[PDB]
């Protein structure tokens, strides 16, 4: 599908509210496998199960290993911009 | 399940 930019707003006491799977070591992008109800990703409205996370706040995630992506994603705070695509 | 999954 088309590449999309999506804004997520998160408070500091919360996580992102997604599960991710995949990563470079598996030969696939970082993929959203779950959107947890009522948490920030669900609330933002623009992120879906099956989306590949291409970048977050300008950080490319296209060639990142799973745990690299976890560290990068979990470091983001506040107003967080995602670049995503559904294939 | 071959791939890692993390809740974040």
């Amino acid at each position: 599908g088309p590449i999309r930019k999506v804004l997520l707003l998160k408070e500091d006491h919360e996580g992102l509210g997604i599960s991710i799977t995949g990563g470079k070591e598996h030969g696939v992008p970082i993929l959203i496998s779950e959107i947890h109800p009522g948490q920030p990703a669900d609330r933002c409205g623009g992120l879906h199960v099956g989306d590949a996370i291409l970048a977050v706040n300008g950080v490319n995630l296209r060639d990142t290993k799973h745990k690299e992506a976890v560290t990068i994603l979990s470091q983001q705070r506040g107003e967080i911009e995602f670049e995503v695509v559904y294939v | 399940s071959r791939w890692q999954t993390s809740i974040i």
